[PDB]
């Protein structure tokens, strides 16, 4: 709906698109922060449980 | 007057390649890759 | 050898990069302390409906600090599914901890 | 007994509406009902020569026991869910029903096993006719004094393991039936074609989840229909059997049939692929078109592995789906 | 008696014939009385004159 009113102001002004990236989110590889924290953090929760 | 053709769509005749379609299909090829690896995480289809 | 447990890892919830990194590292760890790992494939639904426990060694860890998803696999199910045998399957594995 | 009356209203010959008469089972005795019925249709019948002739003709193949030699005990009492599609043109109305009672009884050695659920579809208009005398017989095989009616499945235990049976008889007569909320004006015509879609109807509008582990297949009469490719191709498509279904293919005849059937389940899948699309391109017209054979056309991706085969009768089962 | 008993002749895992039932296509189906009830309360008995 946003994107539908956004093409209509201006009297049809601008060209307005929806773009949904969606389950394209979780990445194809994990970043050097969650690579990082992924290896503090468990190293944590071993050493808790056990 | 000369035509290079240069479409992501591949729709130009007189070409069997038109230009960006390679980048296009690099990208969408990667973006693909990613969504199946998501369904491979989870018996589940993804309509693309 | 009195002091070595058994650990339980499983995934639950939608799908991140950050799962399998987080897994390896937490196995490696219980593993160099003698410990012995269970992967709980495919959420708690895996655990009820099929008993889905794979052993890890420091074998099957490798290449899964880069790779992204879930290699035991990983859904939004909840042990609410059924107690019972969740319990029946902690009981037979007879796990010491769980992540 | 008012299938008797209804016997010699269809033209069927006396024989039939007597054996109805004589026919009872002593309970109390050490054989089990379904041998009882089994060996009184053999002799009533005389269905000692045909069966003979039926094996011999297939190069002395054990007709009396297909099931189990092949299997173990295991591997027989295993199969819950049975599929019988149809009735062989080259055997007696009393030979063809032995033979399902004798498939039954096959299955049911053990007292070891979980429910048998067999579904016998009698398709044209030359056996149709015989589902109530079909129906009778196997109330009497399982000893349905548990707890016959005009519809419906027929459940009591059977053979040598008392094994709990639930026996299904699709025809035209049970279709109408259905068709007209039970109305007592039941008298319309109904094509075989119409009936194979209509079964799909009910498959889809009862619900049923549940996968076919032995389908029987053979040589019924209208082949333009009712052709044992046609149907093992649609079953392929509507995912309705185990992916370890064994598909048993019995009858005397070889025709065309037969070896486009053989070709296809033993074909490799470059060759089934192009079975497929060469039948459509060959036999699809825009009047042909809307027949089920264009729609649920079969896959080329399912694999089979030969199992047994004794001249004119083999077992292939399912041994995967490449994708 | 038998008939409450597991079943031998099926695909069943020590786990699924100590659960009593296993999961079929995704139904549950008991590994007794091969019903999608798996809770029989015929099973618990007061046996008495």
């Amino acid at each position: 709906l946003i994107a539908a009113i956004i093409g209509e102001a201006g009297k049809g002004r601008f060209e307005s698109r929806t773009a949904v990236p969606g389950h394209v989110q979780q990445g194809k590889s994990p970043s050097s922060i969650d690579r990082v924290n992924a290896c503090r953090l468990a190293i944590k929760c071993c050493n808790f449980i056990e | 007057l000369v035509l290079i053709p240069a479409t992501i769509s591949n729709n130009v005749p007189g070409t069997e390649y038109s230009l960006g379609s390679d980048t296009c299909l690099n990208s969408f090829m990667e973006y693909c890759d990613v969504i199946k690896q998501s369904a491979a995480a989870t018996n589940r289809v993804f309509v693309v | 050898e009195s002091s070595r447990l058994n650990i339980a890892i499983i995934h639950v919830g939608a799908p991140t990069s950050a799962l399998n990194p987080a897994t390896r590292v937490a196995t490696l760890n219980s593993l160099a302390k003698g410990h012995r790992v269970f992967a709980i494939r495919n959420g708690f639904a895996g655990l009820i409906r099929h008993g889905a426990v794979r052993e890890l060694n420091w074998i099957d860890v490798e290449d899964w600090h880069n790779t992204g998803g879930s290699e035991i696999g990983t859904n939004r199910s909840l042990p609410s599914d059924d107690m019972g045998t969740v319990a029946y399957y902690f009981q037979q594995y007879k796990f010491d901890g769980l992540i | 007994d008012s299938i008797i009356r209804d016997l010699e209203r269809e033209n069927v010959g006396p024989e039939f509406g007597e054996f109805l008469n004589t026919l009872q089972t002593d309970l109390n005795s050490e054989k089990p009902p379904i041998e009882q019925v089994k060996s009184q249709l053999e002799t009533h019948f005389n269905l000692a020569h045909e069966t003979q002739e039926f094996s011999r003709k297939n190069d002395n193949a054990p007709v009396d026991k297909l099931l189990t030699n092949y299997y173990n005990n295991y591997e027989v009492n295993v199969l819950e869910f049975v599929l019988q599609m149809g009735f062989s043109r080259d055997l007696s109305i009393p030979l063809n029903v032995w033979f399902v009672l004798d498939m039954i009884s096959q299955l049911s050695t053990s007292k070891q096993d979980l429910p048998l659920d067999y579904y016998l579809v009698l398709n044209n208009s030359q056996t149709g006719k015989y589902s109530d005398f079909v129906r009778y017989l196997i109330y009497e095989a399982v000893g349905a004094e548990i707890h016959l009616a005009n519809r419906g499945p027929i459940r009591g235990n059977v053979g040598a393991g008392d094994r709990k049976i639930t026996f299904h008889l699709l025809c035209k007569k049970t279709a109408r039936m259905i068709l007209v909320g039970d109305d007592r004006e039941t008298d319309f015509e109904m094509s075989d074609r119409s009936f194979v879609t209509l079964l799909l109807d009910y498959y889809q509008r009862v619900g049923t989840t549940k996968k076919i582990d032995l389908l029987l297949l053979t040589n019924n009469f209208d082949t333009n229909m009712n052709n044992k490719l046609q149907q093992l191709k649609i079953l392929e498509s509507l995912n309705m059997l185990k992916s370890n279904c064994y598909v048993l293919d019995y009858q005397i005849t070889v025709d065309q049939v037969t070896a486009n059937f053989n070709s296809y389940v033993e074909g490799i899948p470059a060759f089934r692929r192009h079975e497929i699309a060469n039948f459509l391109k060959k036999r699809k017209t825009p009047k042909n078109a809307d027949e089920l054979i264009f729609k649920y056309v079969g896959r080329w991706n399912i694999c089979y592995q030969k199992k047994f085969h004794q001249g004119n009768i083999s077992i292939h089962q399912i041994s995967g789906y490449l994708d | 008696d038998a008939n409450f008993q597991v079943k031998h002749n099926a695909n069943l895992s020590a786990d699924e014939r100590h659960l009593r039932f296993f999961y079929d296509d995704g139904v549950k189906t008991s590994a007794v009385s091969g019903k999608s009830s798996v809770i029989d309360d015929n099973t618990s008995v007061v046996i008495g004159i």
